[PDB]
């Protein structure tokens, strides 16, 4: 029954975001600490996502990109869109249409500097270090700034994995 | 039938988690005679058995209590040697109370961190290629199944020889430790497992499997 | 039942013999190292599976299977080590090996005077009748119990 | 989904734990989170559920709120709403579901209280805000259970009123 409001983890969110800014000014340490808190959260968040689907790690990145894809619709029921991949073919631009998150909570011009919702965009950073994949993740355009449907722009810098599952570490 | 022991180990290799199910090990009893068939064979505070086994006496049986009387290392409690009442003939015939040496906590943790590099470098140059570790071993009369979660995370889980469906419980099992980790990030990604949540839904689990039944996965 | 490859290790843990039919990623480091990384992992696997049972291990340590391939070990009450490694579909391949082990290894390299234990067995005699007994059922695969 | 807010709570909680360093005051970051919370839980469950009427009735407003406030939050509503006869300012609300146990929890033997807190935070300030001001305490009595106790202010305005 998806036993959760959108309007109910937005209002928790919210709360937070607003507990944060008062406890540092600067929202360069509520970036950092938020972003810390997604990759915290992506690291168990991949547990259950491949508690469901049982997708090889990495074939190719486009696998990646339509896993991740899947993922916010399995939790936050939104489908994002993949595009915008380079001539390396390496990259990719992804399309996140509504955050519940972000449903009407405005954001302060005196606190550009934040990234709202980057929690995300560090969960799948803690989503991509757990399948030995980090990745350089983050927005190009946001529809929190003012933009009209998010758009958050992967670049996978490496890999951490050999023939076997085990790989590097 | 039952999951004789559930463990989960971390990426370092530290077994996370002893979820032992219920497990009598069996005891053994028999009053000897004068000086023994048995190889009373003292081994570093280990008096136990190698050779002439008798009566369903293993390798491991080591005599935890004569009459009652539990051993500390190699002396009585009282304070004398084991072989020095082997010695003597006069309290003959005596009940000797045998069992196999039970895995404590800090035995079982050694097993684990010993026992990880295995399957991590499980055949690294195997002769078939872009193969994985060891996903199933099975023995005398167990069946060992470990499932790495494609990285981090290995549960592995001892259940009978004759079992089958194993895979679904390794499911469920990463089920409840997704709604175990849960609460708290506090709780290292490598900490032992110390929750009694996971404990008591673990019980229900094997409850559970006491029937074959797995359906709207059973748990 | 056609195969990957076969190991055979005397129980002091030298390579006495190695037979390849199938074997096709080719490894990089020596296979005499590689021997020594199979004979580790064998007797390491044989404390953990004595050790973890919760009841008397006879023969103890079976086989074990991964996700692509499989393996499958074979004691000797002499201390002499047996294992072959293919893919999945077969009969189960104990009675297989313990058949390999009486009818050819025992057949030609125990009784070849040539033959002195504590050392290699190299012998085109015993490559041949290797070769034709594992091609004597020879279709594929394991799945050993 | 449950996973996501699970998990997201239990960052907030730890994370106070972080910028905490004792028990009882965490508790209080829980609380004061859970007020900020219901003090807009309150007014949009409001209209959607009480059809934009309010309840100056303390029994009334409270098992309306006890229905609804579970309802959409959690999914059901708390199992029992008792008055106690003794203290008229102080009530019971048990619910036998934890709700921070649905997240299963953190063993209590180094803390106390946990998001058992948080929601009674929540209910507090929708006490306060409701025209009916409270301290609402998260009790392992019998499990679950919230205790209520009203402002001698606010109960006597209701005991005025129940003089009819």
């Amino acid at each position: 029954a998806k036993k959760v409001n959108s309007e109910f983890l937005t209002l928790t969110y919210g709360a937070l975001v607003t507990q944060m800014l008062r406890d540092f000014e600067n929202a360069e340490d509520v970036n950092k600490q938020l972003e810390r808190i997604g990759y915290n959260m992506g690291m168990r968040l991949i547990e259950d996502f491949l508690a469901r689907t049982s997708a090889p790690r990495c074939l190719e990145m486009r696998e990646t990109a339509d896993r991740i894809q899947q993922a916010f619709r399995i939790y936050l029921n939104i489908q994002p869109t993949i595009s915008n991949w380079s001539p390396a073919s390496d990259e990719f631009s992804l399309v996140f249409d509504s955050n519940p998150l972000t449903e009407f909570v405005e954001l302060p011009p005196d606190l550009t500097n934040l990234r709202y919702s980057a929690i995300l965009s560090g969960c799948i950073r803690g989503a991509l270090e757990m399948v030995q994949l980090e990745v350089q993740c983050w927005f190009v355009q946001d529809q929190l700034k003012g933009d009209n449907v998010t758009e958050l722009r992967v670049k996978f810098v490496r890999r951490l994995e050999e023939v076997i599952p085990a790989g590097e570490d | 039938m039952i999951i004789y022991g559930v463990y989960i180990v971390s990426k370092s290799g530290g077994l996370i988690f002893n979820l032992d199910n219920n497990v009598p090990r069996i005891e053994h009893e028999k009053t000897f005679t004068y000086p023994l068939d048995l190889v009373l064979d003292y081994d570093s505070k280990k008096v136990s058995v190698s050779f002439n086994r008798k009566d369903g006496i293993n390798v491991g049986h080591v005599l935890v209590a004569v009459n009652g009387m539990p051993v500390n290392g190699v002396t009585l409690d009282d304070g004398r040697d084991v072989r020095t009442t082997l010695d003597a003939p006069e309290n003959y015939p005596i009940n000797l109370k045998f069992s196999r040496p039970k895995m404590t906590t800090n035995e079982k943790i050694f097993l684990a961190s010993m026992f990880y590099p295995l399957f991590a470098i499980a055949s690294q140059l195997s002769p078939e290629p872009k193969s994985s570790g060891i996903e199933i071993l099975e023995a005398d009369t167990f069946t060992l199944h470990c499932f790495q979660t494609l990285t981090g995370i290995k549960f592995i889980i001892i259940s009978e020889t004759g079992l089958n469906g194993i895979d679904l419980l390794l499911r469920k099992v990463y089920e409840l430790y997704s709604d175990y980790v849960l609460k708290n990030p506090f709780y290292s990604l490598e900490m032992p497992i110390r929750c009694e949540l996971f404990d008591n839904k673990l019980q229900e689990l094997l409850a559970q499997v006491e029937k074959t039944g797995i359906s709207n996965i059973d748990k | 039942m056609t195969i990957f490859n076969l190991y055979i290790f005397d129980k002091f843990g030298t390579l006495l013999h190695y037979a390849e039919w199938n074997r096709t990623k080719k490894s990089g480091i020596t296979r005499e190292e590689e021997a020594k990384l199979t004979y580790g992992m064998l007797f390491s696997i044989k404390s953990f599976v004595s050790k973890i049972s919760p009841h008397d291990p006879k023969e103890g340590f079976l086989y074990y299977k991964t996700n692509r391939y499989a393996l499958h070990y074979l004691e000797t009450p002499s201390g002499l080590k047996f294992v072959l490694n293919t893919d999945t579909t077969a009969i189960n391949v104990k009675e297989l090996l313990q058949q390999l082990y009486a009818k050819v290894w025992v057949e030609f390299v125990v009784r070849d005077p040539l033959w002195t234990p504590g050392t290699v067995v190299t012998s085109e005699l015993f490559q041949s009748k290797l070769d034709e007994f594992v091609r004597q059922s020879p279709i594929f695969g394991i799945r050993n119990i | 989904s449950q996973s996501i807010v699970a998990l997201l709570f239990s960052e907030i909680v730890q994370y106070s734990q972080s910028r905490v360093f004792t028990v009882p005051e965490l508790q209080t970051r829980l609380h004061d989170l859970g007020q900020d919370v219901g003090t807009r839980i309150i007014d949009l469950y409001f209209v959607r559920e009480r059809s934009s009427k309010r309840e100056t009735k303390l029994t009334q407003m409270l098992l309306f709120v006890k229905t609804t406030v579970w309802k959409n939050l959690f999914g059901k509503e708390a199992e029992k709403l008792e008055h106690a006869n003794d203290d008229e300012r102080t009530y019971y609300i048990i619910e036998k579901e934890p709700l921070v146990n649905t997240f299963i929890s953190v063993p209590k033997d180094k803390g106390s209280l946990n998001c058992a807190n948080f929601t009674a935070g929540i209910v507090e300030a929708v006490l306060t805000n409701c025209g009916f001001p409270c301290k609402v305490t998260a009790h392992w009595h019998k499990g679950t259970t919230y205790m209520v106790k009203f402002e001698d202010f606010v109960i006597a305005r209701d005991k005025q009123m129940e003089e009819k």
